[PDB]
RNA sequence: AUGGUAGGAUAGUGGCCUACCAUGGUUUCAACGGGUAACGGGGAAUAAGGGUUCGAUUCCGGAGAGGGAGCCUGAGAAACGG
């Protein structure tokens, strides 16, 4: 019982250390995802942006295209390794054929709806599997069946009970906190294409699972730190979450008073108010006394 | 009326002012007593029924010490040029704590040909101090806080002490 | 180098550099007591004392200059829960310029008449 | 330098970042698949016989 | 706002304030935010020699002396004894 009890703990740590090694990818990502949104969101406002740097931007799309299409292509590939030797997808024959097959970006699309499907139909038997596990072992059964059943739901239960509503956490990732504008944004919204930019649907700032998730991050590296080091405890992690807010776009001067301010003091209107034309000469002839002066 | 209490700041999240109290007799933030130059003047000023603060609001000498030898004798101030943490502070000519100011050691002099009995070269001193015995114009820092001490305390800048602060003067 | 503002600094303690027992327990480094920093508001070779409360626990955060923070943390009985849960309070300390001190690195923290307003402790030894 | 140049290159520059590290994850992800275990972890094959 | 050092102020540590630096700190273990006649909590306190768990004991949440503003003496105080 003992080499089969930590057989599993090889088991753990190696999901553990596969777990942080594709957080390295999602953090690897974001720079991509931050510049995504600065792109121009329309058909026309692409056509205008095609204009000024004509030559050099149509290299770039086709390296853009080039290298987007080769990391498509490959990490559902490795979905699809991933979920053949996790035992996810029980279909190894349809599996193994797609691994071999070029496919272009419309059939990347529609295998990422296969393998989320798949997924889902694990997840559901996992989850309801493992609930059931837990609660059965904590012996909160036999102790908590009358009172608290709307918290008592099982973690299956649990995560639809949020799928009710897609609504409010739609609202959410529209949540333009980095204050991200994109190109062309204020012709587009001038010409009807598409203000409070505290939400804004064309912007994708998916920051606030994100920062969870980099709250995620250094929960899991700050626990697999233990041994020497780990991937990325904070590196470029909070660092990220700095530069697209301008670190803080703090001053200061303008904190401690010693910028100037450009701002209504409100008790100072009107004590010292006005004067009536307290220009005792008519003022045009100081204006012959400001261009042809009597020191000049 | 200035504040010295503690609970005016924001918290370590930045709580947002509570307003507990208001200004009590306690916490008596007292007035920046700057000084200047000029025939000396005291302010005594009791605190805490029989605690005798000394407000120093113009003072004309000094205890200026010297390391190398270890000896203070009085001397009449000329005016401070440097300054750390302010530099109106300088051109204001108040004299607070750790400010570089000149003098006119002359009684170190008379001091000097009283223990030695030779001439300046118009047991022995680094080079550079030598350049304003001539000039007569030497510069000593503050040691003491005058604001509460009713005293001017120092010591003549000695080695590198020089050689960071005409570096800082100019 | 040391010299890096606008004043010099030396504590005045009350060979050139005052060596200072702390009680409880504790001897200084090698390097603290033949370094070449002044650090006044340090707890050994200055002004401050250290004495009182201890508490011990795991640096979280090293980003900036001579201030660092602890997370110490307990699994924390919760009675009605009948739980022990983790819960952590990271407080920053003050970090002399005699420890090469990274995250990880459990360490030794007391009271050292508390600096600015949150720093109320101070390391004394690592492990 | 425009501005969508600045971003398309940002984007590009993130895209291989995450080209060679799912390189060495799949590359990890093959080691622990395949029975061709690395040198770093023949002390499981040696505590299990039944590998 | 967080620290560094210096200065002022304090009975005194102190970003309490100021100067010049470095940019940071608290969080999914919940930071910040919505509810409370918080005449409700506090072993605050003996008890009630059976009034079910208290009949009773007290601390309790502040500001002010017509109203802002400043000053004053005392080991006591921004006094309802100026």
């Amino acid at each position: 019982s003992v080499q089969r009890d930590a057989s599993k703990g090889y088991s753990i740590l190696q999901q553990t250390k596969l777990f942080d090694n594709i957080i390295d990818l999602r953090i690897k990502l974001q720079k991509a995802v931050i510049a995504a949104n600065k792109l121009p969101l329309t058909t026309e406002s692409w056509e205008e942006a095609k204009m000024d740097d004509s030559e050099e931007t149509k290299r770039l799309l086709k390296e853009n295209e080039k290298l987007f299409n080769n990391l498509f292509n490959r990490l559902i590939n490795f979905r699809i390794k991933f979920q053949l030797g996790d035992h996810i997808t029980q279909n190894e024959e349809v599996a193994k054929h797609k691994l071999s097959k070029k496919r272009s970006l419309k059939e990347l699309y529609q295998e990422t709806n296969s393998l989320d499907s798949e997924l889902k139909e694990y997840r559901t038997a996992v989850l309801n599997k493992w609930s059931t596990k837990v609660s059965s072992a904590s012996g909160n059964a036999a102790l908590s069946s009358n009172k608290f059943k709307a918290i008592n739901l099982p973690a299956d239960v649990q995560v639809e009970n949020q799928l009710s509503d897609m609504s409010r956490l739609m609202k959410r990732t529209k949540l333009n906190r980095r204050n991200i504008t994109p190109l062309y944004f204020q012709k587009d919204c001038a010409n009807g294409r598409l203000i409070d930019i505290t939400e804004n649907p064309y912007v994708f700032d998916d920051e606030d699972f994100y920062r969870v998730l980099l709250n995620d991050l250094i929960d899991k590296k700050i626990s697999n730190a233990h041994n020497s080091e780990s991937a990325a405890i904070t590196i470029t992690s909070t660092n990220a979450r700095s530069n697209n807010k301008l670190k803080k776009n703090i001053d200061t001067k303008a904190s401690k008073g010693r910028k100037l301010n450009y701002s209504v003091q409100d008790p100072i209107a009107n004590y010292e108010a006005p004067i009536t034309s307290g220009y005792k000469w008519s003022d045009d002839q100081i204006d012959e006394f400001f261009a042809g002066l009597l020191g000049q | 009326g200035i504040s010295r209490d503690s609970r005016h700041k924001r918290s370590a999240t930045g709580a947002k002012r509570a307003q507990f109290r208001k200004k009590r007799k306690f916490e008596l933030g007292r007035q920046p007593a700057n000084t200047k130059i000029g025939a000396k003047r005291i302010h005594s000023v009791r605190t805490r029924g029989g605690n005798k603060k000394y407000r120093a609001l113009r003072i004309e000498t000094g205890n200026f010490s010297w390391a190398s030898e270890g000896i203070s004798k009085k001397t009449r101030i000329a005016g401070v040029v440097y300054h750390p943490s302010n530099n109106e502070l300088v051109r204001t000519n108040t004299l607070t704590k750790a400010a570089i100011v000149q003098i006119d050691a002359t009684p170190f002099r008379q001091w000097f040909e009283a223990h030695y009995g030779q001439t300046l070269g118009k047991a022995k001193i680094e080079s550079s101090v030598e350049s304003q015995f001539s000039a007569g114009r030497l510069y000593a820092c503050i040691s003491s806080r005058p604001g509460q001490s009713g005293r001017c305390d120092g010591y003549i800048l000695e080695g590198e002490e020089l050689a960071f602060y005409l570096r800082r003067l100019t | 180098t040391v010299q890096s503002e606008r004043a010099f600094q030396k504590q005045p303690h009350i060979t050139k550099r005052w060596y200072k027992n702390a009680g409880l327990g504790f001897k200084t480094p090698k390097t603290a007591i033949e370094g070449s920093y002044i650090d006044k508001k340090c707890p050994f070779t200055g002004l401050v004392s250290i004495r009182g409360k201890i508490l011990t626990g795991t640096v979280v955060s090293t980003k900036m200059h001579r201030t660092i923070v602890i997370r110490r943390a307990y699994l924390h009985y919760i009675p009605k829960y009948n739980r022990y849960e983790k819960r952590h309070k990271n407080v920053p300390v003050h970090v002399s310029p005699a420890f090469r001190v990274q995250v990880g690195d459990i360490v030794t923290v007391g009271q050292c008449r508390p600096i600015s307003k949150t720093v109320r402790f101070n390391v004394v030894k690592v492990s | 330098m425009s501005e969508l140049n600045a971003l398309l290159k940002d984007i590009n520059g993130s895209l291989t970042a995450t080209s060679e590290s799912l390189e060495r994850l799949s590359g990890i992800y093959s080691n622990s698949a395949t029975d061709e275990i690395p040198e770093s972890n023949q002390l499981h094959e040696h505590l299990f016989y039944d590998a």
